[PDB]
RNA sequence: GUCUCGAGCCCUAGACAGCCGGGAGGUGAGCUUAGAAGCAGCUACCCUCUAAGAAAAGCGUAACAGCUUACCGGCCGAGGU
């Protein structure tokens, strides 16, 4: 039902295409609160107990992609 | 004896105070 | 060394000289077991495989005698079945047991009929396009088998757009 | 082919082989591209669940799918390499 995770990085980025080359060349950027919202959206898709290891699956995309984190 | 098998035999201790080989030898500690 | 081989309860075993002879419900097997310094005899309720050399060569043959008898009773209890089904492209092929021989007639359009004589016990069923050779002997059944898929060879032509014949589908 | 001798490593906390079972999710990675989802190319190759399971070793598909490799577990049981 809800939509894969390469296309909600997308949304709270700004940018539309990634990179040639991963964490070589950044691209975009999200907060420490903007992954907490990717986190409680994906409840069936996810096989996490924890709201904390929830996050570092979505965090398994972003910097392998050009997205770093402040 | 290796160091993994070891290791493996006090995760399942642990597990049991809170391979099949390897859960027997849990049981007798 | 020594190679002890407990006896089933359905079977009962002999033996004279190098033959061995098993016998169940299934029928009976008598084979030749003849290598150097190997002696094979049943002791009550075990057949024993034994020898005073344990070089590679005499290793070798243990196996296979323990192989050998081991078939033996299966052979004569559950028995032996090797199923196969007849592939036909453009020509109808008439696969017939006539008498102790399966005979297939009409191959690839040959006006002459193609033979092989069935080894011992054996029998072979057909039920249409599918064949079932069946028996205690392990040797004769799959030959019997064998020879049916082999009456079918071509060395003339082409195996890939000429795949007529009699294969082999269930191997036991 | 067979015989003999030495060295290293693995093994009843179950080796080698075989057979059964599992080979899961984020996600069909991203880029490229009409598309490419282990497997055309480029780059990266990250973390959850867990007893395992690669950003996939080899086939396979127009792309999927499908078949298995790694890896884990079971059966087996003594030497194996
Ligand atoms: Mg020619």
């Amino acid at each position: 039902g809800v939509p894969p995770t390469a296309e909600l990085i997308k949304d709270e980025a700004g940018f539309e295409t990634g990179s040639g080359e991963p964490q070589e060349d950044f691209v975009a950027d999200l907060s420490v609160d903007q992954v907490k919202q990717i986190a409680e959206q994906k409840h069936p898709d996810l096989l996490s107990y924890d709201l904390t290891n929830a996050a570092k699956e979505v965090v398994g995309t972003c910097t392998s992609l050009g997205v770093t984190i402040e | 004896i290796p160091e993994w098998k070891q290791e493996e035999v006090d995760a399942i201790v642990e597990m049991i105070e809170s391979r099949n080989t390897l859960l027997e030898r849990a049981l007798d500690d | 060394p020594r190679v002890e081989l407990e006896i089933p309860e359905d079977v009962d075993a002999e033996q004279d000289h190098l033959d061995i002879t098993v016998e169940g419900d299934n029928g009976s097997v008598t084979r030749r077991l003849w290598y150097p310094d190997i002696d094979v005899s049943v002791d009550g309720d075990t057949v024993v495989i034994e020898s005073d050399e344990d070089n590679a060569k005499t290793m070798s043959t243990i196996g296979t005698f323990q192989s050998h008898i081991e078939n033996m009773f299966h052979g004569v209890t559950e028995g032996w079945e090797y199923g196969m089904e007849v592939f036909y492209s453009h020509f109808p092929m008439q696969v017939n047991v006539e008498g102790d021989e399966v005979v297939i007639e009409n191959f690839l359009g040959e006006k002459a009929p193609r033979r092989t004589t069935i080894h011992g016990d054996t029998d072979v069923e057909i039920d249409g396009e599918e064949l079932t050779v069946s028996g205690p002997d392990i040797e004769a059944v799959g030959q019997t088998a064998a020879d049916i898929e082999q009456l079918t060879r071509i060395n003339d032509k082409d195996v890939r757009v000429f795949q007529d014949g009699v294969y082999i589908t269930r191997k036991p």
